């Protein structure tokens, strides 16, 4: 009886595992997209302060 | 209810939708009791408790 | 002889031929309506004289459409002829399109009940809405336009959301600049999209998109 | 269950690889883009000056 | 007055300067009443005239030699699309193709001066001032200035 | 001022003329909609009855 | 978003936005009433009347004529109480509570005075 | 300095004096009146404006708010109250109290 | 009917009925789709189809754009084609064989082509 309980759970936990691959590879995807995105974004405002910067110190 | 109250009887009023509640209102006829927010699609559950 | 003012004013405005140099002078005469009354007698004698008229709204403007063109009475009739090859094969289907769109925004809440056409067509009608606008003092140069007017017409913003399309654009537009200025060189050089040229740009959109965020935190791959 | 773990581990590696190889592209593109910004802004410090 | 010095240059509607810049080196004259080129000293509308505006260059595209109206209420963006369409033509400058290259004349009439200071400044942040000559009839100016401006 | 409220009343007769279009459509969709599931019940009530 | 920045342009923008969808559906909510409109519709509804309302200001100016003092109220306090409008953070609030008052506090104080927690 | 809109809509529904309040206005305010009305008349003109504007807004509402139909309720009573038969005049501080 | 006669007035009434009746269907079709239509909707507006794509014509200033010359139709003919048409008699042609040619007899030409 232990044996045939263990089946259905050690059945019922690959299904799960499969799913859960998955699952992880899609949320730290996710992540390294995310950080991927905001090193951008910086990097774009970043040089939007230099630009203005350097007008007001051409300005002045 | 003119039918009916020729035929000697007196009647008491149940109302599905909102539209009837507000002339019922008006003219301050009673109504029973009242379902509502299903007479564009009801489901049998509306159906039934009616019943 | 007002009209004869305007109309010798702007006759003068002329591709001249070959055997005169082939010189040109292009007019771009502006008029103020009142209230949206192109039927005054100063707007209708310039839209006479005229070879085609873009009509500027404020209700648009207000919309948040900038330029505040509106396109369903917007005319050229000098038309495709103005036009590269390239932008006359994207641009081709654009202006059914937006009369499409234009007709079916009044079923914009009711895209449930809408068959897969009418749903399609809303959605494709309100990205190339948000295509068209542009921040001012921007101008783009003939190859971006026409990226971009491709990836309106060819579905590649149909995954984005209406919201971001405009930002995608403007990324994609600066990530091709950085890595893929082939494209662009092509299509200046040739005034047309190749099909290599073609292919190259819609596998790097799916890269760009694979990499690309949408403000809402949703995926805009495939 | 066995496989399932080995895959779903050699899933996890592939994952770290992959993050670490689009997380090096955003580094290239970030600094490349700090570097036309920059070079940008100096051009037009000529055109002011 | 006329002439390749013009270019870079605010000017009223008789060529002489109100920028300060000085003197104008005029190549020739022209009289403003000379007729247009005939019907048979043209040739079909077919050189793209890129504004650099999506809406106009798809939908409503215009080409050189042709006339293209902007029609529209007070605070619609007309000026914005004419001087966008200047500031684009600065790519095409710097090709150095007289072929390629659009030289830009915007004509003024009836605005505050202050106005068309800011239209020249917009056009000097983008460069287009290199091709570019301004034809200024302000409001102060006299009725004839404004109507003989264009 | 008449024109100017003249033009207004245009615009609100095309927009209520727009609305009504739209909500004529949905209701024939609606409709084909309750007579599908009038007929879906039919069924039922043959059987019941017998 | 040169002079005013890229946050007050964008708020006002916004509700300006809002404004002119609310024009165009006047129309509709005089004739077949806002029941009939989109939920998004409605939604925009709501916040342009409070966003409306709360364009108005007590002027000092206004006394005399009112009994009410007038009020001042900072640019950034405007621009955050209008971003916050725009984004439907007070719907729940009357409208009548934005009617004819200064910056955020006076929001809340009316609010409180007519029922309402903002 | 200020003027009083009548108009012949409102006259036949009964509000008379057929003065419309949106439109209507004193310039001098409440320089114009005894401290006993300033006070309680301060702000009786806006809130009728706002009381029409609402009725206009929610004529078809179906279900309307509590602070709403208050508002409704209360601007109704006072377009009541505002009413006055000619040759009828108030003391002021009839008018103030009534106000009140 | 006093001047073109009757059987010319009568097929004119008939096919503008038909492409009236087109034109107003024509929402139905855009948004709920086809076959939300009836069957005698669904008929019609195939009948429609037909009469408005043979509405067009090979014209001679077109020859200039593609190398087929141009059609001119006798009015008899134009008359007794719409007349046949609207009858039904082409509903089960293709309706690319009802573009761009002249009378009964390109008609078949075409049919056969296809
Ligand atoms: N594409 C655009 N995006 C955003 N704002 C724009 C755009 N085009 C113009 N604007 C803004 O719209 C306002 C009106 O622009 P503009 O002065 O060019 O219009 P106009 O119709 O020529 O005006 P006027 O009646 O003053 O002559 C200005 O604030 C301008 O900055
Ligand atoms: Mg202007």
């Amino acid at each position: 009886e232990a044996m045939l309980a263990k089946t259905a759970a050690d059945n019922r936990k690959s299904a799960e595992q499969v799913a859960a691959a998955q699952a992880d590879y899609e949320k730290e995807m996710a992540e390294a997209r995310a950080q991927a995105s905001a090193l951008r974004d910086e990097a774009r405002a970043a040089g939007r302060s230099v630009v203005d910067e350097k007008r007001a110190q051409a300005s002045g | 209810f003119s039918l009916l109250r020729d035929e000697g009887k007196d009647p008491v009023l149940y109302v599905v939708g909102r539209k009837a509640l507000g002339y019922f209102s008006f003219r301050q006829r009673t109504v029973v009791e009242s379902w509502t927010g299903f007479s564009e699609r009801p489901t049998y559950e509306n159906a039934r408790e009616i019943a | 002889d007002v009209f004869y003012l305007h109309s010798r004013l702007l006759e003068r405005c002329a591709k001249l031929s070959d055997e005169l140099g082939g010189g040109s002078m292009t007019g771009l005469p502006i008029i103020e309506t009142k209230a949206n009354d192109i039927s005054a007698f100063i707007p209708t004698n310039v839209i006479s004289i005229t070879d085609g008229q873009c009509f500027l709204e404020s209700d648009l403007f207000n919309q948040g459409v900038r330029p505040a063109i509106n396109v369903g009475v917007s005319v050229s009739r000098v038309g495709g002829a103005a036009q590269i090859k390239a932008m006359k094969e994207v641009a081709g289907s654009l202006r059914l399109d937006l009369s499409q769109y234009r007709e079916l925004e009044a079923f914009a809440a009711f895209a449930s009940d809408l068959d897969a056409a009418s749903k399609a067509q809303l959605d494709r009608g309100a990205r190339l809405v948000e295509l068209l606008k542009q921040p001012q003092y921007s101008p783009l140069a003939v190859e971006e336009q026409v990226v971009a007017i491709f990836l309106g017409t060819q579905g590649h913003l149909d995954s984005v959301p209406v919201e971001d399309v405009q930002r995608f654009e403007s990324e994609l537009l600066e990530h091709v600049k950085a890595s893929h200025s082939d494209i662009f060189d092509g299509i200046r050089e040739t005034k047309k999209l190749s099909e290599e040229a073609e292919e190259k740009l819609v596998s790097v959109i799916n890269e760009f998109k694979k990499g690309f965020q949408a403000s809402d935190g949703s995926s805009v791959v495939v | 269950l066995a496989d399932a773990d080995a895959m779903h581990a050699k899933a996890l590696a592939d994952a770290k690889a992959e993050s670490e190889k689009v997380t090096e592209e955003a580094k290239q593109d970030s600094e490349r883009i700090a570097a036309q910004l920059s070079e940008q802004a100096g051009s037009e410090a000529e055109r002011i000056k | 007055p006329v002439g390749d010095a013009f270019l870079g240059r605010v000017v009223n509607p008789l060529g002489q300067p109100i920028d300060g810049q000085g003197d104008i080196a005029a190549e020739t004259r022209r009289a403003l009443e000379l007729q247009a080129p005939s019907v048979v000293q043209r040739q079909s509308v077919s050189e793209p005239l890129q504004t650099g505006i999506k809406a106009i260059d798809a939908m409503t595209p215009i080409g050189r030699g042709q006339r293209q109206l902007i029609i529209g209420d007070r605070k619609t963006g007309k000026t914005a699309v004419c001087v966008d369409t200047i500031l684009n033509q600065r790519e095409a400058w710097l090709t150095g193709d007289p072929k390629q290259q659009v030289r830009c004349v915007y004509v003024a009439i009836g605005q505050k001066g202050t106005t068309i200071a800011s239209v020249k400044r917009a056009l000097e942040e983008g460069g287009a001032m290199e091709y570019t000559t301004i034809v200024a009839a302000p409001a102060s100016d006299a009725a004839g200035f404004k109507w003989l401006a264009p | 001022a008449t024109l100017r409220e003249l033009r207004g009343r245009i615009r609100s007769a095309g927009s209520i003329k727009k609305i009504t279009k739209a909500q004529e459509l949905i209701a024939t969709s609606r409709i084909a909609k309750a007579q599908a599931r009038v007929e879906a019940a039919r069924p039922y009530a043959a059987e019941i009855t017998n | 978003p040169a002079i005013v920045g890229d946050e007050h342009y964008r708020v006002a923008q916004e509700v300006i936005r809002i404004l002119q969808r609310y024009k165009d559906l006047q129309d509709i909510i005089a004739i077949l009433g806002i029941d009939e409109l989109s939920e998004e519709d409605k939604q925009l509804v709501n916040r342009a009347r409070r966003i409306e309302r709360f364009l108005s200001q007590n002027m000092m100016a206004a006394e005399q004529f009112t009994g009410q003092p007038g009020s001042t109220v900072p640019l950034k306090e405007t621009i955050e109480a209008f971003d916050k409008l725009t984004k439907g953070e007070f719907d729940h609030l009357p409208e009548q509570a934005f009617f004819l008052i200064g910056g955020l506090d006076d929001l809340a104080k009316k609010a409180e005075s007519l029922g309402a927690k903002l």
